[PDB]
Order: structure tokens, then sequence, then C-alpha cells
């Protein structure tokens, strides 16, 4: 399912702004 | 709202012309826990030895502010927050600088990011989402009309008051800009296509934001999710959006207008403007004075064990703020 494959990402936490 | 916006537009045009500063010191406020951190900062619980009232300080390192090419966004930053004024905008109480850091005093907001409640209940029912989006609309609305284009709208930046209602936090992505910009910034699954293909950009990036915001508290998840930024940035491109089983009819229309690649069509941007998504059947049972008023029941409202109570958050390493004797990059922040 879509939720299994998000939750086993690794982008499940807090993201931060893009920063170069 | 013609009437309303002529009015706060002026209101906001003098503090904009004439910006308030060094309205506070270090030394006045007791620092007590981290509640938060992002690329540029990090957002400390405080109390004021005076008053007595709690706060949430940002701190700024300034020789990191530098280093990461900052130093335009963090005047943007602090020069829009203590000109507007918003029910949905957190409050800068106080604003100040030493010779390491700048700091930017925060009305403390203690129910905690959206971001942690989203992620723990799973995902929220539409009118759950409803609610919040309706609040998003209208703080999108007023500061487009003062030329202002927000740039990082995610659930990470949107915290739950006691009555149960968003106040939005970091304008560090925050510019006054009329026409278009060209800056990538803002958060991978947030950023609208035209950001993506550095063609130039203006204030419809979001709405488009706004899509993605509405789609994942909906959802529980985004609608371009991948490992890697740029794994994300190729789904963003494809745009092709898949929605879960459970989406309303309306809500799938409501987004595939959000969603929209095509400037042309996007909504919020077209000639009606925020009419176009204000009166779309998603928001029907809207009151959109109430909203406004806060006098609608709020679905959620966070549990609070007095001032000073921060069980709303995670936990952070703490980090010693560091000090010098010497001022760093004075000349640069000279306006903060
Ligand atoms: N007024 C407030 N009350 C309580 N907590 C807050 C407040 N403002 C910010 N925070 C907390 O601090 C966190 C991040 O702080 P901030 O937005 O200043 O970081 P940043 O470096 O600007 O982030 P980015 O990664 O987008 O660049 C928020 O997600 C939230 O947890
Ligand atoms: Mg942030």
């Amino acid at each position: 399912t879509t939720y299994a494959d998000f939750i086993a990402s690794g982008r499940t936490g807090r993201r931060n702004a893009i920063h170069d | 709202v013609k009437e309303f916006l002529a009015k706060a537009k002026e209101d906001f045009l003098k503090k904009w012309e004439t910006p308030s500063q060094n309205t506070a010191q270090l030394d006045q406020f007791d620092r007590i826990k981290t509640l938060g951190t992002g690329s540029f900062g990090r957002v400390m619980l405080v109390k004021h030895k005076e008053s007595g009232n709690h706060y949430a300080m940002k701190i700024l390192d300034k020789q990191k502010v530098v280093k990461l090419k900052q130093i335009e966004h963090t005047l943007n930053e602090k020069r829009i927050l203590q000109a507007v004024n918003f029910p949905f905008l957190v409050k800068l109480e106080f604003s100040f600088k030493d010779n390491s850091n700048l700091y930017m005093v925060m009305e403390y907001v203690a129910g905690g990011e959206m971001f942690s409640h989203l992620r723990r209940i799973g995902r929220f029912s539409e009118p759950h989402a409803r609610f919040y989006a309706a609040q998003i609309v209208l703080t999108f609305e007023y500061l487009h009309s003062l030329d202002l284009i927000y740039r990082d709208l995610k659930p990470e930046n949107l915290l739950i008051d006691q009555q149960g209602y968003i106040q939005v936090t970091d304008f560090g992505f925050a510019k006054r800009v009329k026409g278009r910009t060209w800056t990538l910034c803002g958060t991978p699954e947030y950023l609208a296509p035209e950001i993506i293909l550095s063609k130039g950009y203006n204030k419809a990036v979001d709405w488009w934001a706004l899509g993605v915001l509405i789609y994942e508290m909906a959802a529980g998840y985004p609608p371009f999710f991948a490992d890697q930024p740029i794994q994300i940035y190729e789904k963003i491109v494809s745009g092709k959006v898949r929605f879960p089983s459970h989406f309303s009819s309306d809500l799938k229309d409501l987004l595939r207008n959000l969603l929209q690649v095509d400037l042309t069509k996007r909504f919020g941007n077209l000639k009606n403007g925020v009419n176009d998504i204000k009166n779309h059947k998603w928001f029907a049972t809207t009151d959109w004075i109430a909203i406004y008023q806060r006098k609608v029941e709020a679905p959620f409202i966070p549990k609070f064990k007095g001032p000073g109570d921060t069980s709303n958050f995670d936990d952070y390493e703490e980090e010693e703020i560091r000090v010098s004797i010497n001022e760093k990059c004075g000349k640069e922040f000279t306006e903060f």
C-alpha cells in the first residue's frame, strides 16, 4: 500500500528547509 | 473584504517602512528548553524575568547564516514578521541581536506542531482538515495582498494554539515581491514545479503548496514522496497524482485544481483569485467570517498543564548558545 511504502521510507520525520 | 485589506495594508506599510529594532536583550530571559529546530536555527522556550511570561525564542548563529548564504532571507524574515498582523500568524514580541547571534522572540504556542499530531493520529478527517485549510486560505489572502510570498508551508510550521486554531511560524523564506523571483528554496515535498524548473515564479507557488498540505493532512502522507529530494522532484515534474480511496469527490477535484502545473488553470491565481477556492464545493460548509472571528468549534484542542508545559513537543539534545567577546558580521545585520 502507499501508506506502507511511505512509512518504510526515510522521510517520515520532520523535514528541513533546503540548504545549499 | 476589500475595505478590511485596504486598512490592513496601511498598517503593514508603516511598519515595513520603519521597522522596530532592539526591543529586548538576552539577559531579560531565562532559557529553558529547545522546542524545535530547523536548517538555520533552533527555537527555545524561555521565561521573561520581569513579567513572568513564557515565549519561544528563535536563535540564529550569525556565522552559520552567512555560510548558508541566508543573509537577505533572514533580514526578510524579521522585517516581515514585525510588520504583519493576522489572527493566524504568530506574533513577534521582541527582536534583538548580540555579538554572535540574532534573536526573534515570539509568543509561545503550546499546542505543538500540527506535524506531531498528524503523524501520531495518522490522518485528519475531511472536516478536520478543512478547518485548518480554511485558516491557511485566509492567511495567504492576507499575505498576498501585501505582496508577500510565504514559501515554506508545511505541518512542521503550523502550530496549534490553546483554542485549537493555527499559528503560522518561520518566515525564513518569506519575501515581498511584485512580479517574479528565482530562488530555489522551500522544502522538497512542497515545491511547485515552476520552482524546480528554474523558470521564475510568483505567489501561485503558495497555492500549490496549499494543495500539498491539504493532501498530506487528509491522506497522512504527501502526494509526492521518495527517499531522496531528487527522486521527489522527478515525481513533482511528472505531475501525475494518485488519491486515496477515502478522498471525497469534492476533495479530489479541489486538489486537481491546486496541484495544477498549468498556471493559467491553478486556483488562487486566476481572475477570480482566492474566490475560486472559497466558493469551491469542498468548502461549502465553511463560514469564512466565523473562521476569521475564531467562533467556529475547533475539532481538536490540545492538552495543556499550565504555562511552561512542553509536553506537546518532542525533546531535543540541548546545545549551548555560543558567545564571543568580538562582534561578528556587524555591518551585514545592521538593520536587524
Ligand atoms: N512560536 C512558537 N511556539 C512554539 N514552538 C515554535 C514557535 N516557533 C517555532 N517553533 C518550533 O521551532 C521549530 C522550527 O523553528 P524555525 O522555524 O525557527 O527553524 P528554521 O531553521 O527556520 O526551519 P527550516 O528548516 O524551514 O529552515 C518549529 O517547527 C516548532 O517546533
Ligand atoms: Mg521551521
